């Protein structure tokens, strides 16, 4: 309908969603567990609903909104403010995210904390942590914009220290505070600046004028500044601390007390993705900027390389899972230096999607293991938690960047349209390198470790796990909507990521307008590719071969199938030649 | 392994680059006030440099280099082309 | 204020309405949204009767009421809203104010202007009166 | 200095307007149609903005108080000042209203320039 | 002529844009490989639309480029295809772990290499029989009743302007 | 009366100058159109 | 004239504002084969499986021709692809032309791709 | 199955399922061949002139 | 974990269920729903939004961006 496309519900929606919230949180003794579980998933699934009609137009279409709520502020003499939201393609595409993964790991948590007797507390944490976030990414000014970030920091410090009795919860919670008030001084300052030089706070229109005062220069006690390397200074460091670089990551394992649908929010786009979002939302600034132009390459190459390599020497499940998100915002800010705004938002969708689907397996897993998180007491699991292992096969496949999955696009866009005009060029490279051939031991440690070894964990679990009165059609380790959640979650991402990759990586393009004139010919190796490129892409497809042989053929334990996997791994060799040289050659 | 063509698009020279040196030659934050306050730009905190030549400038100057060497690149084999085809229809 | 933007030709729009382009123009609110029409009052009077009748409901099975008050409440509070900034002269991206909507808050302007407007519209009527008795 | 900061706030305005109603295709040169010199015209020098103070001679201060008494006088002769900028009575307005009629007849009835 | 011409600069830029890089077997392969009554035959108009099709490309639809054009193979070729080729693999790494080469051994792989050529040329031959035929024969009789037999019989005569057939509009 | 009384007089001057300039816009277009109505009438006569 | 569409229209500056083409293909030389294909999905809608699903473009097949000869030149012009496989392929013989010296002088093949 | 250019990258390109028209056998003997012969010529002048083309087209929309 | 006694006294809300907790869903969910109608109403008074598809914006229509008259 005409009047739908017109005037939009998501307002309307959202403010249900965090009106509800709201009042659960004030009225708790009114509705019990079940009311506030029916209150909020039924405000929750409205606003998917309607984000999920206006998500095609957004961004298929050229659809944007600007709305005010009213003037709000005054911040000057003469001067005020109005509550702004900007629904484009940039905010929806951080919000879209962040719903859908809220929306499925909302209807998780209540199978997760099953029995626990704060589940109301939690669910009302999560929903008041995602309206946080939905609103920052939906930002229409800088004072808006600052409300989002204080408003992130502030809700992801209860999902934190949700275990308020312990101050050992307590001091990881509050190294993360102090992290996020450096963020907030960095951001606030910046802000400032941009106020002082130009005397509005409209978004919009800071992308549309700052390239008028590129030649410009501020006096600092004993030096003489250049505007936009001051603003994309303070600007890129609060992003490196929200976005956990290395350096300011130490925050992010020790993040992981937190309960894990909390963890599967946080780590999977939403808080690690904000600063990733402030480099989408002010994409001139950057462009204009080389402070930006030598950082965002280096720090996110040694961001990648770090996080890793640290990954894959991990045992504690939520550890590695962490290690992997800094890796993975590490390729996003790389990917950023880029130069191609598309490639940076597919790579955010597909890492949250996945990432998200495997917090939620590795938390059933944890859950059965009796809150012991190291997979050194784990293992055969796969006859008590056979879903988690197929659903987590299918996870850690696209999120480890494997041949032939979804997840091995974003790396090969990311390494299409990387430049090769940086001084620490080779640093950079072999970072990025070795930093992309890390998931696979990560991935295969991961599952292998959990599911198919040698029977490492206590008795009592495996023991009272199979009794024989136990034995029914209501058998289960899990909860039916645990899997339910999960199978729905992979099955949206799998279509959601298809139809962005039908946007923007089609012959036609589709994808709606960027507002952004910095244009590279990044697209034309992805269109018209020549031979050294697609040899030097080879390269790295053999490097990953032969560590894939090795995972799979290493022996580092005697066995009574250590001989037999010598003639296997033989056999293997000898059959590929050979059927190489009968497809090639002969028939 | 062998170096990459990689630059802007050579087709949109007077966009993004365009755009950066018409700011230098056009040096509009040093013009005299609208009211006559004998006051300029240059009188402030935040002032334009308009002869600066440091930051950004080097990245600006090597792209514009080398679409200029990727559009030799092309006239070059153009006119390769064009000398095959004379030589041939010579004989 | 000015134009702003480089200059155009009717020869020009005539070539592009020929070719199947509109132009673009701000279109009215509708009925719902309008704070100053029939169904918006309609409306406002079925919330306030529904919102008191299902509070009494509320205190008779001990549901919270106080959100259902908050929405009798809410609808003179919000008339005030909607109806005050659409008073207001400030220009958003929506609409341009015309010299009549400015004129509301000028009576002694638009008084003088509505009566020299009538008497050249006499001056001229006249002059063209004698032109058709020539 | 509260209406050259509105000046400035104006300008900005725009400027998000012809975000919003223009595409990123063409929207560079028509803004740099007679907007990014106005915007240049009004910067942290000229208008005071959000700073502690406006370092103005007292030539500078004349200049601003004769604008401003320009703009006043300019609305002034057309009583556009009423119920906004000024206070009368209600026999001094049926006297405004009659003296910009008058004038209004006046200025309708010279021939163009 | 103008296509002599071409001709030598075939004799020049063919590497350009033709060759590719090979092994040695790859170069001994290529090294190696280097009456006026119609009687009621419209597949003389069908050979002539097939003619037209290829001296000109602004001429069909796509549907009609597709109904002269042979079908895209499918999953049950390429199968057979990976599958014969596994299975010859397989065949072959028993005889060398088992040292089993003789010559009958040698005669049964020829065999079936021969028989699994045969099995994949057949595919393509059913479609074209099955599916294309009766397709190309209604675009025949469609432009048959279009144009008329004579200009198709013309098209087809061998010594015909190529320039019309690449100038010529429907 | 908050929001309608007690209004920035800024604002309030920029938009009186908006509507002056209106104003003598429509005028001149006015004195246009007189002109060419008496030219009319001067070139019958 | 691979950057020309079926009639030979050059679309106005309003026009272009008008079908709301992307800054992207904005910068490219193939807005005039573009807008008429992107006139052709919007009066003929289809859906994202479909448009990945169908190498013809379906009822767009026309204009999709015309956009493919476009794009191929844009990138490969953009890229030198056609300069660059010219000498990766026997760099002696493009070496002995003359194809271009510029990219002839730095160029240096890996040691792995046959020396 | 429908985006292989991994294995392209990977392992080269394997020899493609033959796929013919099997369609000028309508026309027999002299006919035949020198239809074959103009078809020949055909191609080979048709990847001729792609080539040249590319080439060519460089000034073109500048 | 296993249950545990919470003292009669204190307001804390460790395992509650409210029996009446259907209609206390219905008597919160509805009322929000309305209000949040009619912020929006009032919010979409002040809407922006790009020319639809095939509408192009004439320079000098009186929406079109300005300058300003010094
Ligand atoms: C079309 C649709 C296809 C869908 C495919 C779906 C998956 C199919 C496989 C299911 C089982 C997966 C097990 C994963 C865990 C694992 O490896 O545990 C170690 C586990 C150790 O247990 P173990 O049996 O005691 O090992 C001792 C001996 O090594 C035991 O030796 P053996 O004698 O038992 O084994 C000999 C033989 C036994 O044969 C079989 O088992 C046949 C059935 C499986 C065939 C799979 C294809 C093989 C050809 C390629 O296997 C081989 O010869 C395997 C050689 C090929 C793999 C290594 C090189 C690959 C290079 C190219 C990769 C391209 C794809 C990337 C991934 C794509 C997305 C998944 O080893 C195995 O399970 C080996 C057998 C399976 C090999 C194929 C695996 C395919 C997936 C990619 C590689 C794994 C990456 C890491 C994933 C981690 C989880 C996210
Ligand atoms: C003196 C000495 C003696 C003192 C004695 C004590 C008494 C106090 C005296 C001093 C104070 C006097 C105040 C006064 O004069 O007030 C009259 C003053 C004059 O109004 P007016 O002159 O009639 O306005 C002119 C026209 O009516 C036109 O009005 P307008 O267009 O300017 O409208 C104003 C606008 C002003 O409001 C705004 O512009 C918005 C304000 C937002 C506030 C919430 C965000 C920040 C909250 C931080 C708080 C701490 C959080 C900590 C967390 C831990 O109002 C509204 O927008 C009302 C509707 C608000 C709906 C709720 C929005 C909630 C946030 C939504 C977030 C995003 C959700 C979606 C997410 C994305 C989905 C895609 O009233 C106001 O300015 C309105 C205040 C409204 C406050 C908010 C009410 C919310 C209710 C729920
Ligand atoms: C030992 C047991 C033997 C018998 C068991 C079965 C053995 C054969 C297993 C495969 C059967 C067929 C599977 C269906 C799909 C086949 C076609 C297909 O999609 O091919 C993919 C692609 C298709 O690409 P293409 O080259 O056919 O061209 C594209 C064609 N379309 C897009 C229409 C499909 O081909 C390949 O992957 C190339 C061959 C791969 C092998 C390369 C050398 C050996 C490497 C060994 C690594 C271990
Ligand atoms: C005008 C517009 C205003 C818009 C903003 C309104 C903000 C309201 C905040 C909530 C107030 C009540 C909080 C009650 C918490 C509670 O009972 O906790 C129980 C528990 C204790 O449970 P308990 O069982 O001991 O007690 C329950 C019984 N009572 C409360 C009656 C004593 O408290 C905590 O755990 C302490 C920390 C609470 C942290 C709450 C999370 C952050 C909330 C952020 C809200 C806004 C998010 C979205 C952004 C909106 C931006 C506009
Ligand atoms: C304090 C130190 C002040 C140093 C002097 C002012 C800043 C630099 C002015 C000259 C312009 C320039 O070089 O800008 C680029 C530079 C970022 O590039 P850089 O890190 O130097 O690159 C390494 C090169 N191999 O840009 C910068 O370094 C800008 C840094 C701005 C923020 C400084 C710290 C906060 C303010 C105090
Ligand atoms: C994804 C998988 C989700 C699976 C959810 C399963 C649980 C569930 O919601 O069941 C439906 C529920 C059943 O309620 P029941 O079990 O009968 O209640 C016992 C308490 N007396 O029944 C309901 O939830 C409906 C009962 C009334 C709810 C409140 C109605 C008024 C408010 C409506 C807001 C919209």
């Amino acid at each position: 309908l005409d009047f739908l496309n017109e005037y939009p519900i998501i307002l309307l929606t959202g403010l249900l969603f965090l009106f509800t919230t709201i009042f659960s949180l004030i009225c708790l003794s009114y509705l019990g567990l079940y009311g506030v579980f029916i209150l909020n998933l039924a405000s929750i699934l409205l606003f998917w609903l309607s984000m999920l009609y206006y998500f095609n137009l957004i961004v298929s279409e050229n659809y944007y909104y600007y709305i005010s709520l009213g003037k709000w502020m005054y911040l000057s003499n003469g001067f005020r403010v109005s509550f702004d939201l900007l629904i484009d393609l940039t905010s929806i595409s951080f919000s879209f995210l962040t719903l859908t993964i809220g929306v499925f790991v909302y209807i998780y948590t209540f199978s997760y904390f099953r029995y626990e007797p704060l589940v109301e507390r939690l669910i009302l944490f999560l929903n008041s942590f995602m309206i946080s976030m939905i609103l920052l990414v939906s930002s229409g000014n800088f004072i808006v914009l600052f409300l989002g970030w204080e408003l992130i920091g502030l809700t992801s410090f209860f999902l934190i220290n949700f275990w308020s009795t312990r101050v050992g919860t307590l001091k990881a919670a509050f190294k993360a505070f102090s992290f996020n008030k450096l963020s907030d001084l960095f951001l606030f300052f910046a802000i400032l600046i941009i106020f002082s030089t130009t005397y509005n706070l409209d978004i919009l229109s800071f992308n549309n004028q700052i390239y008028l005062y590129e030649s410009y220069n501020i006096d600092m006690f004993y030096w003489s500044i250049n505007l936009i390397e001051i603003i994309s200074f303070f600007f890129i460091s609060c992003a490196f601390i929200k976005s956990a670089q290395f350096g300011a990551h130490i925050w992010l394992p020790d993040s992981m007390e937190a309960p894990v649908p909390a963890s599967a929010l946080i780590h999977s786009a939403t808080l690690v993705s904000a600063g990733i979002y402030l480099l989408l939302r002010l994409s001139p600034l950057f462009e204009l900027s080389k402070y930006a132009y030598f950082i965002l390459p280096l720090i996110g190459s040694v961001t990648a390389f770090y996080g890793g390599l640290v990954s894959a020497f991990q045992s504690d499940t939520k550890k590695t899972l962490a290690y992997s998100t800094i890796s993975h915002c590490g390729f996003l800010m790389v990917s950023y230096s880029t130069g191609v705004l598309e490639f940076v938002i597919l790579y955010l969708y597909v890492h949250g999607f996945f990432k998200a689907a495997t917090f939620l397996c590795v938390g059933n897993v944890n859950r059965f293991n009796r809150n012991i998180q190291d997979f050194k007491r784990m293992g055969g699991f796969y006859k008590y938690l056979p879903f988690e292992c197929l659903a987590s096969f299918v996870c850690m496949i696209n999120l480890s960047g494997l041949p032939l999955t979804l997840g091995f696009y974003i790396k090969h866009l990311l390494f299409i349209g990387l430049v090769e005009s940086y001084t620490l060029y080779p640093l950079i490279f072999s970072s990025l390198i070795l930093g992309a051939i890390a998931g696979v031991f990560y991935s295969y440690r991961l599952f292998y470790s959990i599911f198919f070894d040698t029977k490492k964990g206590k008795k009592a679990i495996y023991l009272q796990a199979s009794r024989i009165i136990l034995n029914s059609k209501f058998y289960s380790n899990t909860s039916l909507a645990s899997n339910l959640s999960i199978t729905f979650l992979v099955l949206i991402s799998y279509t959601v990521i298809l139809y962005l990759y039908c946007t923007t990586l089609n012959n036609y393009y589709s994808l709606s307008d960027l507002k952004s004139i910095y244009i590279n010919n990044a697209y034309s190796y992805f269109y018209k590719p020549d031979y050294n490129f697609l040899n030097a892409v080879s390269i790295l497809n053999w490097f990953v071969i032969i560590l894939l042989i090795s995972v799979i053929y290493l022996n580092w334990r005697w066995s009574y199938y250590y001989t037999k996997s010598i003639d296997s791994l033989s056999k293997f060799i000898l059959f590929s030649f050979f059927f190489f040289i009968f497809s090639k050659y002969i028939l | 392994t062998t170096p990459r063509q990689l630059g802007i698009d050579t087709n949109d020279l007077k966009g993004f680059l365009g755009e950066y040196y018409g700011q230098y030659k056009k040096r509009s934050g040093i013009r005299s006030n609208f009211l006559g306050l004998d006051v300029t730009g240059e009188n402030s905190i935040i002032q334009p440099n308009y002869d600066r030549k440091n930051g950004i400038r080097d990245v600006i100057d090597s792209l514009n280099a080398d679409a200029g060497k990727r559009k030799l690149i092309n006239l070059e084999a153009k006119n390769f082309i064009e000398r095959v085809e004379k030589e041939c229809e010579q004989r | 204020m000015q134009n702003a933007y480089p200059e155009i030709t009717d020869q020009h729009r005539e070539f592009l309405k020929k070719q199947g382009l509109k132009v673009y123009e701000p279109k009215p609110l509708p009925d719902q949204i309008n704070p100053f029409s029939k169904t918006y009052w309609i409306t406002n009077a079925f919330i306030i009767g529904v919102s008191f009748l299902a509070r009494r409901h509320a205190l008779k099975v001990g549901a919270p009421r106080i959100f259902w008050s908050g929405c009798i409440v809410g609808v003179p509070l919000a008339a005030i809203i909607s109806r005050g900034k659409s008073d207001q002269l400030d220009e958003l991206v929506g609409a341009r104010k015309t010299l009549e909507q400015k004129l509301e808050y000028a009576p002694i302007t638009r008084r003088a202007w509505e009566r020299a407007l009538a008497t050249n519209q006499e001056y001229q009527n006249e002059i063209k009166t004698q032109i058709q008795d020539l | 200095e509260l209406f050259l900061n509105e000046y400035r706030k104006r300008i900005n305005n725009e400027v998000r307007r012809a975000a919003i109603l223009t595409p990123t295709s063409s929207l560079r040169e028509k803004m740099n149609h007679k907007i990014a010199d106005q915007i240049l015209d009004l910067s942290s020098p000229h208008v005071r903005g959000a700073h502690f103070q406006a370092v103005r001679s007292w030539t500078d201060a004349s200049k601003i108080v004769n604008y401003v008494e320009e703009k006043q006088t300019k609305i002034n002769k057309y009583g556009l000042q009423f119920p906004l900028l000024g206070n009368m009575t209600e026999e001094q307005c049926a006297s405004k209203e009659d003296e910009v009629y008058q004038r209004l007849l006046k200025e309708m009835q010279k021939p163009p320039k | 002529d103008q296509h002599e011409l071409k001709a030598e600069m075939i004799k020049e830029l063919s590497h350009y844009y033709d060759h590719h890089d090979l092994s040695l077997f790859g170069k001994v392969q290529h090294f190696v490989e280097h009456n006026f009554s119609e009687s009621k035959q419209i597949s003389r108009t069908v050979f002539a639309l097939k003619k037209i099709k290829t001296f000109n490309h602004d001429f069909f639809t796509s549907e009609e480029e597709m109904i002269l054009e042979p079908l895209p193979l499918g999953i049950l070729t390429y199968g057979l295809k990976y599958a014969f080729a596994g299975v010859d693999a397989a065949l072959l790494t028993y005889f060398w772990r088992n040292w089993n080469f003789n010559v009958r051994t040698i005669g049964l792989l020829g065999g079936l290499v021969g028989i699994q050529m045969a099995t994949l040329h057949i595919p393509n031959l059913v479609n074209e029989v099955v599916i294309q035929t009766p397709r190309r024969r209604a675009l025949a009789k469609k432009y048959i009743s279009a144009y008329g037999p004579q200009f198709f019989h013309d098209i087809v005569n061998p010594k015909y302007d190529i320039e019309h057939l690449r100038h010529l509009q429907n | 009366y908050q929001g309608l009384n007690l209004a920035n007089p800024a604002e309030s001057l920029f938009s009186l100058n908006t509507a002056a300039e209106e104003i003598e816009d429509k005028i001149r277009q006015i004195r246009i159109d007189n002109d060419k109505l008496l030219q009319r009438k001067a070139q019958l006569e | 004239a691979w950057n020309e569409n079926q009639q030979h229209y050059k679309y106005s500056k309003e026009e272009i504002e008008a079908y709301q083409v992307p800054m992207r293909i904005k910068a490219g030389p193939c807005v005039d084969t573009y807008i008429p294909l992107k006139k052709c999905f919007q009066e003929n809608p289809t859906s994202f499986a479909a448009k990945m699903l169908d190498g013809r473009k379906g009822k767009c097949a026309k204009e999709f021709k015309y956009y493919n000869t476009c794009l191929n030149h844009w990138q490969t012009y953009e890229n030198n692809s056609h300069v660059t496989n010219a000498y990766w392929a026997d760099t002696s013989k493009a070496n002995a032309d003359g194809i271009s010296n510029t990219y002839g002088g730095s160029f240096r093949k890996g040691l792995a791709w046959l020396n | 199955y429908l985006e292989p250019s991994y294995f392209h990258e990977t392992f080269g390109h394997m020899s493609q399922p033959p796929k013919y028209d099997l369609i000028d056998s309508n026309i027999n003997g002299v006919e035949k061949k020198l239809n074959k012969q103009i078809l020949h010529r055909e191609h080979n002048e048709h990847k001729l002139d792609g080539f040249v083309s590319m080439f060519k087209g460089s000034d073109v929309a500048k | 974990f296993q249950k545990y006694p919470i003292p009669r006294y204190l307001h804390v809300g460790q395992w509650i269920v409210n029996k009446n907790w259907k209609w206390n869903t219905f008597h919160m969910f509805f009322p929000t729903a309305i209000l949040c109608f009619m912020v929006w109403r009032n919010s979409m008074i002040s809407t922006a939004k790009p020319p639809n598809y095939g509408e192009y914006v004439d320079p000098q229509s009186p929406v079109a961006p300005k300058a300003i008259k010094y």
